[PDB]
């Protein structure tokens, strides 16, 4: 019974939980992860990023 | 508890230079092109202009 249910609860969860810190965006220092990187990183480096303003 | 790293009363700073951007590497495999012509020469394409003066 505590075998059955350790795996039924982890296979119920696994599919929630997530690696906050998988690298996925990329930036001009390769891929990182989501919370390091805003709209603002430089995807490559050199990158002209305008102050556009939001009409 | 305060911060770590707060406070820069030295080093008064600079004025940012013009931003000179690059060319992206990641986003273009290549390098862009604009005007496009048959060129059989070195290379002028398909965009030439002058200015005649006095
Ligand atoms: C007693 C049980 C002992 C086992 C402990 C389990 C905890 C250790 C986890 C071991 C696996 C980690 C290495 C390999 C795996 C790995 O790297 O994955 C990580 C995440 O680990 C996972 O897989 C899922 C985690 C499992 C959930 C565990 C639930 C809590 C447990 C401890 C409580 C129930 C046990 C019974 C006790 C309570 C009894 C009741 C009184 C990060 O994911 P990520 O790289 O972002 O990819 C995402 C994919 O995972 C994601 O499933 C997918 O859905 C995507 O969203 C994807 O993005």
């Amino acid at each position: 019974l505590g075998a059955f249910g350790a795996g039924t609860l982890v296979a119920f969860i696994g599919g929630l939980i997530k690696n906050p810190w998988k690298p996925v965006v990329p930036t001009a220092e390769g891929k990182k992860a989501v919370l390091w990187t805003s709209g603002w990183t430089p995807r490559f480096k050199g990158e002209t990023i305008y102050l556009a303003r939001a009409t | 508890c305060s911060p770590p790293g707060e406070t820069a009363s030295s080093e008064p700073g600079t004025t940012p230079a013009i931003w000179t951007g690059s060319p992206s590497p990641a986003a273009p495999s290549g390098e862009d092109h604009g005007g496009g012509h048959g060129a059989g020469a070195a290379g002028a394409g398909e965009t030439l202009t002058a200015e005649l003066k006095t």
